């Protein structure tokens, strides 16, 4: 039997209606064996090597590839020098809208201050009791909840002066 | 596409040079067995720059012994990417076209004095010329070194199977013999 | 024996003018003695060291701290995690607009992949013949102008995805 691209937008719905509990994760503080050349990632882990902490995701949405002249009156979302435009939940079959995108962005020290690699989405997270900010140090979380996706990149350093505007797009199934 | 090939081994104070055709494991047979496979520990331990390096006893007659190594890109490809056509009488160009250029990373030491040092070259057998070429002279000491070298393009250290020769030929001089402690040895080939 | 306010305001007016010619460079490629701890930056130099190259400036206008409620109103930048409101030329003196603000992007390898630990903007850059490009190795520089501001950075870092971004705000007279 066969499931259908369909599904694939359905899947990439729900994975945008959990939005609320979603929040970027960065870690990997440590340097690799050699900056240049990072070792591979694995997806049946579920938390980041030397997690420095987690923020909120500023923005989750459905996307697919843009197009003009039917897409001049959207908003678009550039990113490895490709070019998407979004798509809300209710339209998302018509447009046929199976890809995920994923941003969030940290300025200063709202997480601890050093290099970072490491770079992932958690969500079902659970923040400590009396606690509501979008930034959160792990000693300040109940539960992880669920790491879906990561990545070992080369490294970047942080200040005021810098953005942390780390972003995936994400499909789940990228070969029908 | 970034990929390293780790650690077969075999210690020698014999010179082997390898055919078109050669085997992995001719080396031992081209020696009469007057000759050792590095131990289990080499081929586990030297895929990571740590703490804990692999001894090996370079015994010799004549003053200089060999550490050679083969690397055998065919069943590399064949796991790695089944996708390329090894079967071909182009297998040589199509691997080295996919590589590019590939670099030797290799960090040893000595057990000897730390006021002294021994000659060693890194070596990779070139099948156009039918020699040892030398990519790398080094002064090897009790201090750990890489004595790596990027070797560009492979096609030329291939043979017929995909196997690519490398040795170390150690200069133990007056010694009998000399313990070397290998802590890291690394293929890796970067390409777009 | 004073300067008037406006004086200030008319060499801020100037180097607004020349923004055409005014290019980001970037450098100080290999370490310090200490990748955590920068020297001081030598206000005697004429250009970064280890230069990697330049890049065209993406934004140049005079700029002031904002006030409310008047400003809260108008086109906003945020820097400095505070507001800013863009001046035009022929409001200057009537603004007191006497701070210049500098902005450029560096994206993928448009400029040669590496670590970076100095940031500036020249004036007055003219590239080699025949070249028309926004981005420029040494190689294809025939004059590099004027290193007019420049600083001493942490060390940081580029990949072929990312895009750096520096921009400065800066003033002609920090000591009256």
């Amino acid at each position: 039997a066969i499931a259908t691209y369909n599904s694939h937008v359905e899947l990439a719905k729900y994975l945008v209606s959990k939005a609320d509990s979603v929040y970027l994760t960065i870690g990997k503080s440590t340097p690799w064996s050699n900056e240049t050349n990072p070792p591979q990632p694995d997806e049946n882990a579920t938390v980041l090597q030397e997690v420095i902490g987690y923020k909120k995701a500023t923005k989750v949405t459905l996307v697919r590839p843009s197009k003009s002249p039917e897409d001049d009156n959207k908003n678009l979302i550039s990113y490895g020098n490709k070019s998407w435009v979004e798509v809300t939940p209710e339209n998302a079959k018509a447009e046929g809208a199976k890809w995920v995108y994923l941003e969030s962005s940290i300025v200063g020290d709202e997480l601890p201050l050093g290099t970072y690699r490491q770079v992932g989405f958690v969500m079902d997270l659970v923040a400590k009791s009396g606690i509501s900010k979008f930034n959160l140090v792990p000693s300040e979380v109940e539960s992880t909840g669920t790491l879906l996706f990561f990545d070992n990149k080369q490294f970047q350093n942080r200040s005021e002066q810098t953005t942390a505007k780390e972003r995936f797009i994400v499909e789940v199934d990228p070969n029908s | 596409f970034y990929g390293h090939i780790n650690m077969y081994g075999y210690v020698t104070s014999y010179v082997y040079n390898p055919g078109m055709t050669s085997s992995v494991n001719q080396i031992s047979a081209s020696t009469e067995g007057r000759g050792q496979e590095v131990p289990t520990d080499y081929y586990m331990y030297t895929s990571t720059k740590n703490n804990n390096t692999v001894e090996l006893s370079m015994q010799t007659t004549s003053g200089v012994s060999y550490l050679y190594n083969n690397f055998n890109f065919r069943d590399y490809m064949s796991k790695y990417r089944p996708q390329v056509d090894l079967q071909s009488d182009e297998a040589r160009r199509i691997v080295s076209d996919y590589i590019k250029e590939l670099s030797i990373d290799y960090y040893l030491s000595a057990v000897i004095p730390p006021d002294e040092s021994i000659e060693i070259k890194l070596q990779v057998y070139d099948f156009s010329i039918n020699r040892w070429l030398t990519v790398s002279i080094n002064n090897l000491s009790f201090y750990e070194k890489n004595i790596g070298s990027n070797i560009g393009y492979i096609k030329d250290y291939l043979n017929s199977e995909l196997n690519m020769f490398t040795r170390l030929e150690i200069n133990a001089g007056k010694r009998d013999s000399v313990d070397i402690k290998v802590n890291y040895l690394d293929l890796m080939f970067y390409y777009y």
